[PDB]
């Protein structure tokens, strides 16, 4: 049915396992043929039918082995194609739809969904071939072998399904209600196990534990009544797939046919084998339906992940360009949280070479400018003329070249010398690298770390990272030139050494750069060229620190607030 | 085999007797099914030549064996499809909740992986459905051909040996191939785990990797790593499939070899024809539960790991208390020679410190790192016992107080967090849950939060959104101030959020703190000049070693470390 995947190899594996099931039926039929040859005449060992038995067994095993190999190769290739397409889509993903939306969801999908697709293909194509070819070929062979006892084995298979489907008159009405009770208890256990490190500093934990206990004792009364709904149906289906009802029908039709015209005995045993095969072929149908439902769920998840971002409108065409930083009539909202306007027509020129430290309301109309500079998103109304032409013609390599972001957290990898190398130039100019760490005054604590400069910090190395990740990434910004420097928030690390050493490191960082030091304190606001005020997305004043202090507007109010503490 | 069975019967609860009655019912069901196949021997022996009396005799005995087997299998799955599994996992989750209550808080507070582990048990405890699903299948697979095979040992003896040989070459050889089986799964798995590490590195720093420049080096490195994983998976899978397909077709090759041995012993020896047809029926009957059992041999790995993780977690012992006959009227927190070595990540996080916080107003401190500055506040609630030292509160050790009296004695004010966006009366009630409404209205205006209460709709019973949507850093911090103001704890640890809250709400937060500090000890760490200079007894710590005691004036005029850090 589905054409765009690896359909040639997986349809070959499905038809190959189907032919393997048909030759296993051939082996059983040749076994009944051989026992006919030995019961109609007890003689020497029969050559041709027993040779057909051992040949059909070894052909069935070889064919099923090749179907296994080809289906697992199809699953491995589809897992590789899916991981490659997810990596190439997530590489070209708009980053404001990435870190803010689904930071851990992309690794969750790119592990769990592709493992689900591998497991589904490789473990579900022989199940497909068995459960659609074995019980539709055994019925033909049984109708050929005996006109009765195929109706009887179909009767003992269908009596279970008739009583099972008739049992839905006492209906369930518990898919959506049970599922919302399951979601409710899986929320109220997560709320508890998050509330447990916090509430213990209060009273001993009684109200949160009572909320968790009374959210357990409702889900128990959902689960138990779900079991007492599904009890007869599942126990009766698990008792009807036992081979003993089929054996009971075969035996007590073997005694019921000795009276009213005897079917021959070897035709009876040829019914006895294939009827039990047809009886056991109901359970892998239920297993492949179980796998198909959750695989359809995971494929809907992979298609919403594959359809949610579209390339962030990329153009690498225009130029690198000087007269570095401006804005032009941008009024952009913050996506997926506020349907308003997180900026309101922000318009300013900045000559290249100066320091524009901007301040505003709590990062709600202040840090989104630094988010919008990197093209984490695009404005719904506006153009960002970084240089001459805006970011619609951005030349996406030069955004990596010209702009050197430094943010408030700056996640690192586990190769600490390459944590300052692998931003802009992957190589080993190690004299220049330690010189750039020397001038940025982060050389000392990395000189003190045990595994040299190449310290495996990982995620457990809290002493190896420390509060100097800003000093590492600022030294990395001093490694390459990258004229526009961007500070989302410096000095948010309030350590006393990070009070002292960050200021000289930034004084070693603002040399020849047109920085934007979005700082939360008014520390380096006094030593900056243009001080922007923001208030709920609207820019309020332009001009220098002492000019805004001399005019005595709302910057006087904010500076008087800051002079209190 | 005790080390999984005593865990599986301890990690059920008060349904141990109904689980053992259901295990007994399913074992007798599988054995009686083997006896039904033994009754299928002389039915074929009779039906070969007619014999309506012998066929009626053994067909009514087969009716008895089939009805007893199906009724006992119905009563065996009655354990799951009555409420016994519901009450079993319910009592297990309400044992694990109280184990979350009395675990020492550093064991879950220690690691992000540790909190993600303790988060998992209440939702990964759903595998007991699988542990009652595995019992029937493994019991069929081992018991039923054992009963049929020991029945053949005195019905013709030559099929008995081979049919008794097929299945212990299947499932005990499966659990003896579990070394090589977990070798196969682990040769896939460790490569999958290093790829998962590269994937989570890519997924976390995808923004830095995009805006950095190495989206051609590290990205194509990840893609070549994907191709290397695919080639490793195929190169393992070729030998894995060539070895594993015989394990799946054990019953098929066993069926055809019993066919050949029965045929040569029919034409060479006795009259074993009808018994050969019935043994051919028997082995194809044993085909299906092994075909399910190899489909469940991952779930037994998962269940054994989950039972080991539960009975490794529920062996966690609380903190020792001893001889609580104390009422600490004085609050003089004097750490003396405390040298607490934290973990393998941080070493000696304190080294023989001497701390005294006797003031009824404030006693601040500043430290070097996470070791020396905040792990002393971690020790202050006895999250971990010190490896050497003593924690006095006035005159009484802190290992003598019960955690009710201790956790009502002192109170922390957090960084920002934990309102659960419910009625704010309930949050400043879980301040101290025996509070009336008037106590909330008295202790919420003293945190300067009542204006935000009247500013929001619905009054006091209002939801704050989905995570505190109308609440802000500076407004939701005043909830955490109102909690310690309503609790009236005579010792307050105060993690001041001023570095995040300064320009927008430092006025309101400082007014709430100045309301809070009156007539109780307050221990604060911050970096603001009003908090750096004008605090009180101010401490300086370098890797858990105390220097520069006293006020800020004598340490400043001493010209040591405090003047050096203050001069910048």
């Amino acid at each position: 049915q589905v054409i765009t995947p690896v359909r040639r190899k997986v349809i070959l594996a499905m038809a190959l396992a189907g032919l393997a099931a048909l030759t296993s039926l051939g082996a059983l039929l040749f076994l009944a043929w051989s026992l006919r040859d030995i019961r109609a005449t007890p003689d020497a060992i029969p050559a041709w039918p027993l040779g057909g038995v051992i040949g059909c067994v070894v052909l069935t095993f070889v064919l099923r082995l090749q179907a296994f190999n080809t289906s697992h190769y199809a699953a491995f290739h589809l897992e590789n194609i899916l991981r490659s397409r997810l990596a190439r889509k997530a590489l070209q993903l708009p980053p404001g739809v990435l870190q803010q939306m689904g930071s851990g969801s992309v690794a969750k999908v790119m592990l769990d969904d592709v493992k689900s697709l591998h497991i589904f293909v490789a473990d579900s194509t022989p199940l497909y071939a068995r459960a659609i070819i074995m019980p539709l070929a055994t019925i033909v062979i049984l109708f050929w072998l005996d006109w009765r006892l195929a109706i009887a084995t179909l009767g003992v298979l269908a009596f279970g399904s008739v009583v099972l489907v008739l049992a839905r008159q006492r209906s369930e009405n518990m898919a959506q209600r049970y599922h919302k009770a399951r979601e409710q208890v899986s929320a109220a256990v997560i709320e508890f196990v998050q509330a447990m490190p916090v509430v213990r500093t209060f009273d001993s934990g009684s109200t949160s534990f009572l909320r968790y206990q009374r959210a357990l004792e409702e889900w128990v009364d959902v689960l138990k009544t779900w079991y007492r709904k599904a009890g007869f149906s599942a126990r009766f289906s698990f008792s009807i797939l036992n081979p003993l009802p089929t054996l009971f029908v075969l035996i007590w039709s073997g005694y019921g046919l000795l009276h009213y015209g005897s079917f021959d005995f070897i035709a009876w045993v040829a019914v006895l084998l294939l009827g039990s095969g047809m009886a056991e072929a109901v359970m892998p149908m239920m297993m492949l339906n179980n796998l198909v439902a959750q695989t359809r769920l995971s494929i809907q998840r992979i298609y919403q992940v594959l359809a949610m971002p579209e390339l962030s409108l990329p153009q690498s065409d225009q130029q690198p360009q000087e007269a570095s930083i401006t804005f032009e009539q941008v009024s952009f909202h913050y996506p997926q949280a506020r349907t308003g306007a997180a900026l309101q027509e922000v318009s300013f020129h900045v000559p290249a070479g100066q320091i524009v430290a901007l301040v505003g309301p709590s990062g709600a109309g202040k840090s989104t400018v630094a988010r919008l500079l990197l093209r984490y998103a695009d404005p719904d109304k506006g153009h960002i003329r970084i240089g001459g032409v805006d970011l619609r013609d951005m030349q996406t390599d030069t955004l990596m070249k010209q702009l050197s972001f430094v943010f408030q957290d700056n996640f690192l990898f586990a190769d600490t010398i390459a944590n300052n190398i692998r931003l802009g130039a992957p190589d080993t100019p190690l004299e220049a690298v330690i010189a750039a760490a020397r001038v940025a005054q982060a050389h000392d604590f990395i000189s003190a770390l045990p595994e040299g400069y190449n310290t495996r910090v990982g995620e457990r190395g809290v002493f190896l990272s420390g509060g100097q990740r800003q000093r590492i990434t600022i030294a990395r910004a001093l490694l390459q030139d990258r004229p526009i420097l961007v500070l989302d928030e410096a000095t948010a690390f309030a350590d006393p050494e990070n009070e002292a050493a960050l200021i000289k490191a930034l004084a070693a960082a603002m040399r020849g750069r047109t920085v934007i030091m979005v700082a939360h304190r008014l520390s380096m606001v006094t030593q900056a060229d243009v001080i922007l005020l923001f208030s709920d997305g609207q820019l309020r004043e332009m001009g220098n620190h002492t000019q805004l202090l001399a005019q005595g507007g709302l910057y006087q109010r904010l500076w008087q607030h800051y002079q209190q503490a | 085999w005790r080390v999984i069975w005593r865990q599986l019967i301890s990690s059920v609860g008060s349904q141990a007797r109904m689980l053992r009655r259901s295990m007994l019912a399913l074992l007798l069901a599988a054995f009686m099914q083997g006896i039904a196949f033994a009754c299928l021997y002389p039915i074929i022996d009779a039906l070969l030549r007619g014999d309506a009396p012998q066929l009626l005799n053994w067909a009514m005995a087969f009716s008895v064996a089939a009805i007893v087997t199906l009724v006992l299998r119905w009563y065996g799955l009655g354990f799951e499809y009555r409420g016994h599994l519901a009450q079993a996992t319910h009592e297990l989750r309400l044992r694990l909740g109280e184990q979350l209550r009395r675990v020492p808080l550093e064991k879950l507070q220690r690691g992000r992986a540790g909190e993600m582990n303790a988060l998992l048990l209440g939702s990964v405890d759903e595998n007991l459905n699988y542990v009652i699903a595995i019992a029937n299948i493994l019991l069929l697979t081992i018991v039923t051909p054992l009963t049929a095979s020991l029945a053949t040992l005195w019905i013709d003896w030559r099929l008995g040996l081979v049919m008794l040989l097929i299945f212990p070459l299947l499932v005990p050889f499966y659990y003896w191939r579990r070394p090589a089986m977990r070798r196969q799964m682990q040769t896939l798995g460790e490569a999958h785990q290093r790829l998962s590490g590269d994937i989570v590195e890519f997924a976390q720093g995808m923004m830095v990797l995009r805006t950095c420049g190495s989206d051609a080096d590290k990205s194509r490195a990840l893609l070549a790593h994907f191709n290397a994983l695919e080639n490793l998976q195929t190169r393992t899978h070729r030998q894995g499939a060539g070895a594993t397909m015989l394990i799946a077709s054990v019953v098929e090759l066993g069926l055809q070899v019993v066919v050949l041995s029965g045929i040569v012993w029919v034409v060479t020896g006795t009259l074993n024809l009808a018994f050969l047809i019935a043994a051919v029926a028997m082995i194809m009957r044993f085909a299906e539960p092994m075909a399910m059992f190899i489909s469940y041999t991952s779930v037994v790995e998962l269940i054994a790991s989950a039972l080991q993780r539960i009975e490794q977690f529920m062996a966690i012992a609380p903190l020792p208390v001893a001889e609580q006959s104390e009422m600490p009227e004085r609050y003089d927190i004097r750490f003396d020679n405390v040298s607490y070595r934290y973990e393998e990540g941080d070493g000696h996080a304190l080294n023989h410190v001497s701390l005294t916080f006797p003031a009824a107003s404030m006693s601040a401190l500043v430290g070097a790192s996470g070791a020396g500055k905040t792990t002393v506040t971690k020790l202050l609630m006895r999250y971990a016992d010190p490896q050497q030292g003593q924690i006095s509160i006035g005159g009484v050790d802190i290992r003598r107080l019960t955690p009710e009296q201790l956790n009502s004695l002192i109170s922390v004010v957090f960084q920002d967090v934990w309102l659960f966006d419910d009625t704010l009366l309930a949050n400043i009630r879980i301040a101290r849950p025996q509070a009336t409404r008037q106590e909330v209205e008295e202790a919420a205006r003293a945190a300067q939060c009542l204006e935000f209460i009247s500013r929001l709709p619905q009054g006091w019973l209002t939801p704050m959104g989905e995570m505190g949507g109308q609440l802000s850093g500076g407004e939701r911090q005043r909830i955490s101030i109102a909690r310690a103001l309503l609790k009236n704890a005579p010792v307050v640890i105060l993690d001041e959020p001023t570095a995040a809250l300064d320009i927008e709400s430092e006025l309101a937060v400082q007014k709430a703190i100045d309301n809070l500090v009156h007539n109780r000890t307050v221990i604060i760490i911050a970096h603001r000049l009003s908090t750096i200079a004008g605090a009180g007894n101010i401490l300086v710590m370098e890797e858990g070693q105390v220097v520069e005691q006293g006020t800020h004036a004598q340490l400043l005029s001493h010209h040591g470390r405090y003047q050096a850090l203050w001069q910048a």
